[PDB]
């Protein structure tokens, strides 16, 4: 499959600079434009910045020209986003597209989207916390359990369950933000409660912004 | 510098149902005009472009039309998984432009939840704070009231909920209620109560705990 | 502006006198304080050297050669510090001083108020009319640790000298006058004491004090033994960085500063490069390589990138001329560390001569760090269009240490150097080519970049003669400046440029293939744009910022044809997609 692999994210300083990076896979970016889309949290999609690899032709939104500067690597084939002078504003996913084809000016591929922060805070890891099944998180034949990721700056944190064997029957919460100023999420799941000290649970929390990589057992 | 006007911003339906999603462009056009597919925490994938072309592997229940300078995405037998923002977007010019995006909603029947209740860890315990856990699981719909009762009275100002997207299988959501307290102030009280009332329950769910009794 | 360089060129015939003396006043006047070498050689009778007079200190040696001046007037130069030495041995030499094969020559070396020479000797040799050079206690002033310094006094003459003054304390002076008797300040002085002015504990200099001082503490000293920190004498300038107490990270001294030559500086002279360890010079230290920030020198992270080396560095150090041997050697460079020379024994030495085309190397140059030095250059080239995107020549090296572009003898008929915008120092000289006009033409005043830089010249094709054969810059050049004939030599073009030729408005509005603006710069609107008639054809170079479509569109952009991936044209031109697979 193409593929566009988004890099760079995470805090920024307000006045700050930062670099964005699309490593394209499975398809060469000098045979189509390259553009980067972002989107603020809770708003639409907002067109940034497109580069044309042959002949790095650039256009740009008016709410960045001058700010951002959009290149292209050819032999890397990778596309960047030289993000100058952030403001508060410009936190958001930052989507990397192309227009794959040349009669073809709708967007076909998409990267996963990298967060950017922009804020004054500093980093801070999370704690991760185990919420523990039992008989007041038992009903019917069914167990749930989970883990509490509390106290992190900035967003995102990632949990997945046993190595992401374990997909089914998982919620992972959206961050809330505290008056800390931290994020806290939880992610849960239920299990059969026949599995109970048969299987081992485990989540696997990380936040890339803290090279945190938690892996806690949950149990009884 | 062309504007797209989406609308509804926000729709209900349920499953089976025909829905629609208008966009005007502000001036003309042509069939320069592409559709967006976003799911929660993920990429918008292509569903129609050209105005009318289906995109390679979108179920054919997804169609798109033209009316001069409004255009129509239907999806024509609604389904769970179709549970997103949908955007679309002109390319007749540059800079291209999207539309504000409308979320599709499913309604679906009513499902009381399941209600948990979950200690703080022992590991947090000794670090000095408190989060006292209280799930609802897949239920619907969305709406519902969460108030704790520790030892017997209520609380304010130290209670935070968090609730997930629409299910894309079964269409409910999950919600989390934390309340957080010092070590101090927890030790203070004896049981833990969390209250839900849904308009899925017969009589609100009270869930509860005594601290320290395992 | 107490600080200059000196030059290199020991006892090598200046090309011209006249400009010789120019370059002498230009490089001196004013200064206090010579970083290199004061080399006054080859001055007639009739020269007036009071630019001289200022002169206080002199970091590598003197030398007074070959001159009929009968006195040069250095009587305010304190302290020669010999961080380079004459013949390698001597930091004072004073040789030859005497009429061609009334009358000429140096007299007196009326060097009052020199009391301090740091390393190396005194070398006074056939200086006819020069008296009293043996009645100096030259023990005085080398400094204590140079008394093993040689020295080699020569008092052959040719008109009978009468003693010193009877009102110099020994048979010590500089001269006739009562004014001109040594001043000792080192064999003179109470217990253990390297510097003073007078015979007492409290005559004694500072410790950090060189030449003499005038009271007792480190902010009166004649000169200072190391460097001078903003009037104080000091062992060493401040770090430019100061280390935590516990980490041990880098912080900013606020206080830090840098030292150039024997001086504490808050920031390199323009033409200076700055270094990590806190110091200003003009070549890098050892695994350190230049970059732009403004130049610094930093640590190679990865292993010292290699580079591309002129003349007077590397295997080239002791390499007199570019030549057919060695020309190839540049072939790519962007960028030459050292110089280039052309001289005779460039083309027409059993070696065989560069023909023009090998030339061509340099079309990639855009910096050269040395000099630019051109004394021979084939007839059949008009110019040194060779050159044409050199845009800087540096000048941390010199040629003769005073000339960073050089063009003498040539026969070239113009410059050409259009990209050349900066001479980083030195001073240019361009004389002797006959058929040479477009050198008044040149803008001299913004290359340079310090007070002590000119434009000397002499012997060029006359103007007036250039004018009446009609050699003018072009109309569409501002300001009248030019390197040379004709729309693609100007300096900065006064309307629009095509290409390289400056032009008089692009084909916005009229003309064959239309253009849009960018930046005074015409570039060529897509070929899929309408020619629009009484409006603009396109706002940028991509076909979909044209405004209207010369044939279809497939939108965002015009086309040619409709894509046949299959598509065909609406009604209206714009590319529908085939229904059908
Ligand atoms: C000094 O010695 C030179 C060269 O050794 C000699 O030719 C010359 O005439 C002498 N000058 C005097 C004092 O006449
Ligand atoms: C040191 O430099 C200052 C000017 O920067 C000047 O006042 C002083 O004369 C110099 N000191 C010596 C001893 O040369």
């Amino acid at each position: 499959e193409v593929q566009l692999v988004e890099s760079g994210g995470g805090l920024v300083q307000p006045g700050g600079s930062l670099r964005l990076s699309c490593a394209a896979s499975g398809f060469n970016i000098k045979d189509t434009y390259i553009h980067w889309v972002r989107q603020a949290p809770g708003k639409g999609l907002e067109w940034v910045a497109r580069i044309y690899p042959t002949n790095g032709y650039t256009r740009y939104a008016d709410s960045v020209k001058g700010r951002f500067t959009i290149s292209a690597d050819t032999s890397k084939n990778t596309a960047y986003l030289q993000m100058n002078s952030l403001r508060a504003e410009d936190t958001a996913v930052y989507y990397c597209s192309r227009w794959g084809g040349d009669g073809f000016y709708a967007m076909d591929y998409w990267g996963q989207g990298t967060l950017v922060t922009v804020s004054s805070a500093s980093t801070k890891g999370p704690s991760v916390f185990p919420l523990a099944p039992s008989s007041k998180s038992t009903s019917g034949g069914t167990a749930a359990l989970g883990c509490l990721v509390k106290d992190y700056f900035p967003e995102p944190v990632t949990v997945s369950w046993n190595s992401g064997a374990l997909t089914s029957g998982v919620h992972t919460f959206p961050a809330v933000l505290q008056s800390s100023g931290l994020y806290s999420l939880s992610s849960v799941v239920t299990v059969p409660s026949s599995s109970l000290g048969t299987q081992t649970y485990i989540c696997n929390v990380n936040h890339k912004p803290s090279n945190t990589k938690v892996d806690k057992k949950v149990e009884p | 510098d062309i504007q797209m006007t989406q609308s509804p911003s926000s729709l209900s339906a349920s499953v089976g149902d025909r829905v629609t999603i208008t966009c005007r462009a502000s001036q003309d056009v042509n069939t320069a005009v592409a559709w967006y597919q976003q799911k929660p925490g993920k990429a918008p994938k292509l569903l129609i472009y050209s105005a009318s072309f289906l995109y390679s592997g979108v179920p054919s229940r997804f169609s798109g039309s033209r009316s001069g300078t409004d255009f129509t995405l239907t999806i024509s037998s609604l389904q769970p998984e179709d549970f997103a923002t949908y955007y679309c977007q002109q390319h007749y010019t540059t800079p291209p432009t999207f539309g504000q995006g409308t979320k599709v909603e499913i309604k679906r029947t009513v499902a009381a939840p399941s209600v948990f209740i979950f200690p703080p860890s022992d590991e947090q315990l000794k670090s000095g704070t408190a989060s006292v856990v209280c799930l609802l699981n897949n239920f619907y719909p969305r709406e519902a009231k969460v108030q704790w009762k520790v030892d017997n009275a209520l609380q304010s100002g130290n209670s935070q909920e968090s609730v997930t997207e629409q299910d894309s299988k079964d269409s409910t959501y999950s919600l989390s209620s934390t309340l957080t307290l010092s070590k101090a102030d927890y030790e203070k009280h004896k049981v833990y109560a969390c209250e839900v009332t849904h308009q899925g329950l017969s009589s609100p769910v009270t869930k509860s705990f005594n601290r320290g009794e395992c | 502006t107490q600080v200059c360089t000196g030059t290199d060129m020991k006892l090598r015939l200046p090309a011209s006198p006249e400009t010789h003396l120019d370059m002498l006043r230009h490089l001196y006047q004013g200064c206090q304080v010579v970083q290199g070498n004061l080399e006054l050689t080859y001055l007639p009778t009739n020269a007036s050297l009071s630019f001289l007079q200022d002169i206080q200190e002199v970091q590598g040696y003197v030398l007074i050669a070959h001159n009929q001046v009968r006195q040069v007037p250095l009587q305010r130069l304190r302290i020669v510090r010999g961080t380079q030495l004459f013949e390698d041995n001597y930091a004072l030499a004073v040789l030859d001083n005497g009429d061609p094969l009334s009358p000429g020559g140096l007299r007196e070396l009326q060097l009052r108020s020199l009391t301090e020479i740091l390393k190396g000797g005194v070398l006074i040799q056939r200086n006819p009319q020069l008296c009293y050079q043996d009645t100096i206690l030259w023990k005085d002033i080398f400094h204590k640790n140079n008394q093993l310094a040689l020295t080699l006094i020569d008092t052959n003459r040719s008109r009978a000298c009468h003693p010193c003054s009877p009102m110099c304390k020994g048979s010590r002076c500089w001269g006739e006058s009562s004014e001109d008797c040594q001043s000792l300040t080192r064999t003179v002085c109470a217990g253990g004491c390297a510097r003073c002015k007078g015979p007492l504990p409290t005559d004694c200099c500072h410790e950090q004090c060189a030449a003499g001082c005038t009271g007792p503490k480190h902010s009166d000293c004649l000169a200072c033994l190391h460097f001078n920190h903003s009037g104080i004498c000091e062992l060493h300038c401040p770090a430019l960085v100061t280390y935590n107490t516990d980490t041990f990270e880098s912080m900013p001294n606020p206080e830090g500063r840098y030292t150039f030559g024997a001086s504490c500086v808050t920031a390199c002279p323009y033409n200076y490069l700055s270094t990590d360890v806190g110091s200003c010079t003009l070549v890098c230290p050892l695994h350190n390589q230049e970059v732009t920030a403004t130049q610094r020198c930093e640590k190679c992270s990865k292993p010292c990138a290699r580079v591309c080396y002129g003349l007077g560095m590397e295997h080239l150090r002791e390499v007199r001329a570019v030549t057919s041997a060695n020309i190839q050697e540049f072939a790519g460079c962007k960028k030459i560390f050292g110089s280039l020379a052309f001289l005779p024994e460039s083309f027409d030495s059993n070696t065989a001569p560069l023909q023009p085309e090998q030339l061509q190397v340099f079309e990639t140059l855009e910096e050269i760090t040395g000099y630019l030095y051109i004394s021979a250059w084939p007839d059949s080239l008009p110019d040194l269009s060779v050159f044409q995107n050199l845009q800087v020549i540096r000048g941390r090296i010199l040629h003769n240490g005073a000339y960073s572009l050089t063009l003498q003898g040539l026969g070239i008929s113009w410059l050409g150097l259009r990209s050349l915008r900066e001479l980083g120092s030195g001073l240019a000289l361009i004389h002797h080519n006959t058929h040479l006009c477009f050198v008044h033409t040149v803008p001299w005043d913004q290359l340079f970049r310090n007070p002590h830089q000119a434009l000397l010249h002499t012997a060029n094709r006359p103007e007036d003669e250039c004018v009446g054969e009609g050699l003018a810059c072009h109309q569409l050049c501002a300001r009248g400046h030019c390197w040379g004939p004709g729309p693609t030599q100007c300096v900065n073009c006064s309307q629009f440029l095509r290409g390289q030729e400056c032009v008089e408005e692009c084909r916005v509005l009229q003309g064959l293939p239309r253009e849009y603006v960018n930046a005074r710069h015409c570039l060529p609107c897509h070929p899929e744009c309408q020619p629009q008639n009484g409006s603009v054809t396109c706002f940028g170079p991509e076909a979909d910022q044209c405004v209207a479509c010369a044939h279809y569109k497939d939108p965002p952009f015009c086309v040619a044809r409709c894509p046949s991936i299959w598509k065909f044209p609406d009604e209206e031109g714009a590319c529908q997609p085939c229904p059908i697979n």
